[PDB]
């Protein structure tokens, strides 16, 4: 019961983490070099849409 | 004359009432997903026979009313006494097809659910118009309604009046199908309905120890017969006893038959769903 | 005792992930452009189910989806054409999840029913019924043909077999039911958000789970990883809805508005990631932008209440089905 | 080519035919949810009608569907907002475990369960057939002196017999005071939430008692008649 709880926290506390600038300025990047290809944010073309 | 523009005034005013009510019922019911349901279908069919009604001969009405001439032909003489006729006879039948399908749902709610369904309301309001129609257009345009008494004979020879004479017969038949029966439907289902009402409000003072049906019954039952039932007491009288009726009083309460169309989107639309509806067209 | 260690160590974490903080995701994005206000409309109105809708899966192709309700009935539609590819009666009458292969060979379904029954669309038969769990099973999702992870009623979590039709792993360690999970775009790693506050990450291989997100204080109903697979995001009865990133191991922003008070049912991302869209109790869905976590739009077409979300691999449209049994087709 | 595209429109056309004939037949049957304690006495009722157990049982030649969602010793329920289009919620309740409390009283804690069900953002237009199990253990518990209820609920003591409770044909005035008060213990927290959406029918049955059909077709007859009545704002 206790013991499963206290190893797990114990495993857990063991991880590395980066600063969340770091982590932040990656997300960004992702979404800004990914965000060419992107029907939802950019309004597709009414021809290249399947849909309509 | 300041007695003619005022009743024009009047009459566009519950011309354009009517239209604007009407139209809004049926945008309110075709626009949403929500609304459309099998009753939703009758209330369709009644706001489109009241558009209709609103739309052809209330304003020709209050023409001829107020030009006191028919200006068009006689052919649309007939066209627009057909036209009446079907809307008013559409209108009442429905409003009585509405009320059935209220007996059957609260009578038997075991078995509303397979009674009504969308095609069997569907060959229902077919019905209503097609009898609607067969007995307006067809004794008018076929000219079976038409007087033999000479009075009669000069207006509809005459291309400049437009007045309605007929014979005791098709007057008392018109009445009959279009009011008579229906009324005699719809107070049936209506006492049905109150009874049981009652005797669910009476339980539920049984239970739970620690009015309403009435006022809505008074309503639908009230409203439509202050607005239809002296006219067709007039329309009776008229062909049974000629000399006591005047032809203003006549138009007068056909008249007020024709507001009752214009009245009833206010009664029948009053459901918190149809006043969301009405706020987002809105 | 015990007690007092599993404190001292949570405080510990505590303290490490403030220390790991320097600062919010706000202050970085502050200085971009904002997206602006994306308009979106019903391209599509799919019709045909009888009771109300709780869950849909995208196929690998943006053609076709999977949806289920309560009348028996796991529906396949093909969204382009509008039309009913298939349509399997279900023994449970009541089904909470659906599920729909890479391959697209195979449909699973779950349900109030401890059973999840997986569906041979290219033979529609019970190919596998895999039964083994205590509670109803909530969500579950592909890996492959093969395997399949599935979110049960009770805290386990399992991974299975489809061919041999026994668990090949557990996964333990939660207190309340599990709600809802999420793969990666590579089938190592898996969250899964349950009635507590915690959130999860779990490791397929491994069995274990490596981190724990609590920052919610209610019932985690909906969950979704970034495309990029660092970040996921949770929603809540509490409208807040919460992006947490792996790497940082701590909260980065709530998605939160103080006219909204209805939790959020369904969470989904954007191809590019830059568009957060939940679903809510208010009937109506709301597009979040990401980044500023400021709401760039409004999906108030359905009557009912929404339940499930899903954005196509491709990225071209947006498809919520709601409890008026109307699955509607945005773009 | 277009081939393809008639052959899906024909597929999509059977499917449409096969919904609509499902239609036909989910419209008809009425769906009840069974939930009540463990310890109540479901198992006894629901063989009196006939993960999940469903049963199908029809009277008057009306199709009633019946779900139990028994075991797994759940809480903190969520499976109970997926039941928002069942006619009505049976409730069984055991009248006679209210001297054996579980480390709280047992029918305390049935209380509850009726305020959470009762209190529910989701059921908020869904009525309760309250049954009340064990009336003869009831009134073997209330005649010897043992127990009482003054002792364990202390809204007894000051409490009275309703003027207008109907007394079973032979029964005691005790066991008539015990039943009754616990009915309107149940009733308190039915009437008070509710604003007349969905109400609550407590009935008082024994294990022996068969009649327990026409009791649930009949209350659900009176539900979906006050259903009716209150859309078109009769009632
Ligand atoms: C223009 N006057 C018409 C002619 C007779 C008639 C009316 C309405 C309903 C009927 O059933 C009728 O037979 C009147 O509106």
């Amino acid at each position: 019961q206790a013991r499963k709880l206290v190893e797990q926290l114990k495993m857990e506390a063991n991880i590395d983490r980066i600063k969340v600038s770091k982590a932040a300025a990656d997300l960004m990047a992702y979404c800004e070099a990914h965000a060419k290809e992107d029907p939802l944010l950019t309004p597709v073309p009414a021809s290249e849409n399947p849909f309509r | 004359e300041v007695w003619v523009v005022g009743m024009g005034i009047v009459m566009s005013l519950i011309v354009l009432a009517i239209v604007f009510g009407n139209v809004l019922v049926i945008t309110a019911i075709a626009k949403f997903e929500r609304l459309q349901t099998v009753t939703n279908y009758f209330i369709t069919s009644l706001a489109c026979a009241d558009l209709v009604m609103g739309l052809a001969v209330v304003p020709f009405g209050a023409a001829h009313i107020l030009t006191k001439t028919w200006t068009f032909g006689n052919f649309w003489c007939e066209f627009w006494t057909s036209i009446d006729v079907l809307c008013v006879t559409a209108s009442i039948e429905t409003l009585c097809v509405i009320a059935v399908d209220r007996y059957f749902a609260i009578t038997s709610p075991f078995k509303y659910q397979s009674l009504l369904t969308k095609n069997k309301a569907r060959v229902i309001i077919l019905m209503v118009w097609i009898v609607s129609g067969l007995t307006s257009f067809l004794p008018i345009q076929m000219h079976w309604y038409r007087a033999t008494h000479q009075e009669a004979i000069n207006c509809y020879a005459e291309e400049t009046c437009c007045d309605f004479f007929t014979n005791q017969a098709y007057a008392i038949a018109s009445s009959i199908v279009s009011f008579y029966v229906p009324l005699v439907i719809m107070v049936f289902v209506y006492s049905r309905v109150f009874q049981e009402a009652k005797r669910q409000l009476q339980k539920i003072d049984k239970s739970e120890g620690r009015h309403k049906a009435l006022k809505t019954l008074g309503i639908i039952m009230g409203t439509f017969t202050l607005c239809w039932l002296p006219f067709f007491i007039v329309n009776i009288v008229h062909v049974i006893q000629d000399n006591l009726i005047r032809k203003e009083v006549y138009i007068l309460l056909n008249w007020i038959g024709y507001v009752n169309s214009g009245f009833n989107p206010l009664i029948y639309c009053r459901s918190p769903d149809f006043r969301i509806a009405f706020q987002e067209l809105l | 005792q015990l007690r007092q260690e599993a404190e001292q160590l949570k405080n510990q974490i505590r303290d490490a992930r403030k220390a790991c903080a320097d600062a919010t995701l706000s202050q970085i994005t502050n200085n971009i452009d904002p997206v602006g206000r994306i308009q979106m409309r019903t391209r599509r109105t799919l019709r045909g189910h009888l009771a109300k809708i709780y869950a849909m899966h995208w196929g690998t192709d943006s053609r076709l989806l999977v949806s289920a309700s309560q009348d028996g009935k796991l529906i396949i539609w093909d969204s382009y054409t509008t039309n009913k590819v298939h349509a399997i009666p279900l023994r449970s009458s009541w089904v909470m999840t659906c599920a729909y292969a890479p391959s697209g060979n195979y449909v699973a379904c779950g349900g109030l029913d401890n059973i999840c029954s997986i569906y041979n669309l290219k033979t529609v038969r019970v190919s596998r019924e895999l039964a083994g769990h205590t509670g109803y099973l909530s969500c579950c999702r592909f890996l492959d043909d093969n395997q399949i992870v599935t979110s049960s009623g009770d805290t386990t979590c399992a991974l299975w077999d489809i061919e041999t039709g026994q668990q090949t792993t557990t996964f333990t360690g939660h207190t309340g039911d599990v709600m809802s999970l999420s793969l990666a775009p590579d089938t190592r790693l898996f969250v899964s958000g349950a009635c507590d506050a915690s959130a999860k990450l779990w490791d397929v291989r491994e069995g274990m789970c490596r981190q724990t997100f609590t920052g919610h204080e209610s019932d985690i109903n909906a969950i979704c990883f970034f495309p990029n697979g660092n970040a996921f995001a949770t929603g809540s009865d509490d409208a807040t809805c919460r992006l947490f990133d792996l790497r940082a191991d701590q909260e980065l922003m709530t998605y939160s508005h103080d006219n909204i008070i209805c939790g959020i049912t369904s969470v989904s991302f954007s191809k590019s990631g830059r568009l957060l869209l939940a679903g809510y109790d208010d009937f109506n869905c709301n597009v979040w932008d990401a980044l500023k976590a400021d709401r760039a739009g409004v999906l108030a077409g359905h009557d009912n209440r929404v339940s499930c979300l899903g954005v196509t691999d491709d990225g071209m449209a947006v498809a919520t089905g709601s409890w008026d049994s109307f699955l509607k087709i945005w773009n | 080519q277009r081939n393809e595209e008639k052959a899906q429109r024909e597929a999509n056309k059977k499917i449409e035919k096969q919904l609509q004939k499902d239609k036909q037949v989910y419209r008809a049957t009425h769906r009840l949810l069974l939930l009540g304690a463990g310890e109540s006495g479901k198992s006894t009722i629901v063989k009196q009608m006939r993960g999940i157990f469903e049963t199908k049982f029809q009277v008057d030649k009306v199709n009633f569907h019946m779900f139990d969602v028994g075991g797994q010793r759940d809480e903190r329920r969520k499976w109970i907002q997926c039941f928002n289009d069942v006619t009505a919620i049976i409730f069984v309740v055991a009248s006679s475990s209210y001297n054996m409390v579980i480390r709280t009283n047992r029918l305390q804690e049935a209380l509850n369960l009726f305020k959470s069900i009762w209190n529910n953002r989701w059921l908020r237009t869904i009525s309760v057939i309250l049954f009340l199990n064990k009336q003869d253990l009831l009134a073997e518990k209330v005649l010897a002196g043992k127990s009482k209820i003054e002792d364990y609920f202390p809204e007894f003591a000051r409490y009275t017999t309703p003027e207008d409770a109907t007394p079973e044909p032979g029964e005691d005035p005790r066991v008539t005071r015990a039943k009754y008060f616990i009915r309107d213990e149940f009733l308190r927290i039915s009437t008070a939430s509710g604003d007349g959406r969905h109400y609550c029918y407590p009935h008082f049955t024994c294990a022996v008692d068969t009649e327990n059909i026409r009791r649930v077709f009949n209350d659900c007859r009176d539900i979906i008649q006050r259903m009716h009545l209150r859309q078109y704002e009769l009632l």
